[PDB]
């Protein structure tokens, strides 16, 4: 099972994060990526319109660029080092 | 009647291209009215076809514009 779980991750692919910059139309969303350049991208029926608001991180695929799911916010690798000072 | 059925199909073709995946550019200025200039948001400049059956009166002043990513 330790290697079966690795198979399942391996035959999958990564996601590339964006956030909803501006709603354009029903099935078209404008995002500004965390890597930069803005796109227009689509949605599956794996997400709702009432479940998206702006500044909410969204997944995209790196082979079709379509949102499948809602993603929690991000927060610096740097600011986690500050919470580890308490001594 | 045949030619009208092939038009509905002709446009259907191009609509597949119209929908996503896309990248977002910015229109600078025309160079004809069938060719225009855009700077993509990868910071690269392309001379591009102006698709027909689009705006040409808010397009010619500077305004956002959608471009295809593989074409």
């Amino acid at each position: 099972d330790k290697t079966e779980n690795d198979i399942k991750a391996l035959q999958s692919i990564g996601q590339l994060i964006g956030e909803v910059m501006k709603e354009l139309s029903e099935e078209k969303y404008i995002v500004k990526a965390s890597s930069g350049p803005r796109y227009i991208v689509g949605v599956r029926n794996s997400v709702d319109r009432s479940k998206l608001k702006k500044g909410v991180r969204v997944t995209l695929d790196i082979t079709t660029l379509t949102i499948m799911r809602i993603l929690p916010r991000e927060t610096d690798p740097l600011v986690y080092n500050m919470t580890s000072f308490e001594q | 009647r045949h030619l009208k059925r092939e038009l509905k199909r002709a446009q259907e073709e191009v609509k597949r291209i119209q929908s996503v995946p896309l990248v977002i550019g910015q229109f600078l200025e025309p160079i004809d009215q069938n060719t225009g200039i855009v700077s993509s948001t990868t910071g690269m400049s392309y001379v591009v076809r102006i698709l027909s059956t689009l705006d040409r009166e808010l397009l010619k002043p500077s305004m956002s514009v959608a471009l295809h990513r593989h074409s």
